[PDB]
């Protein structure tokens, strides 16, 4: 749940 | 990106509006104004010349997700990058910043260099 909040942030380029 | 890039810095409480102004200058982007919500931002950006804004989330009047929306719907000022300030990166809320068009998202505390980072990401985007 970090990890998928990285990853959003990431595929959003945030 | 330009130094001279005018920047509106957006935040209810006025100590975290001088610490990102303060950011901004050791970036050496001097060219900064502060508000104090969305409506007063909206009142600020009606004198033109705008380049950048950086919105805190959570402000009294209109918040910093009600400002995004309102200058992403605006004729004039459509394309205007917008960071977003959250106290906690959350799923929700990052979501609803994508889905409003916010250009960058940072939590705060953060700092000079993490600043500079997501500066760099939307100039990089934007191909400023
Ligand atoms: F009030 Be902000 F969301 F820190
Ligand atoms: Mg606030």
């Amino acid at each position: 749940s970090q990890d998928q909040v990285d990853d959003l942030l990431d595929s959003l380029g945030f | 990106a330009d130094k001279e890039l005018k920047f509106l810095v957006v935040d209810d409480f006025s100590t975290m509006r001088r610490i990102v102004r303060n950011l901004l200058k050791e970036l050496g982007f001097n060219n900064v104004e502060e508000a104090e919500d969305g409506v007063d931002a909206l009142n600020k950006l009606q004198a033109g010349g705008f380049g950048f804004i950086i919105s805190d989330w959570n402000m009294p009047n209109m918040d910093g997700l009600e400002l995004l929306k309102t200058i992403r719907a605006d004729s004039a000022m459509s394309a205007l990058p917008v960071l977003m300030v959250t106290a906690e990166a959350k799923k929700e809320n990052i979501i609803a910043a994508a889905q409003a068009g916010a250009s960058g998202y940072v939590v705060k505390p953060f700092t000079a260099a993490t600043l500079e980072e997501k500066l760099n990401k939307i100039f990089e985007k934007l191909g400023m």
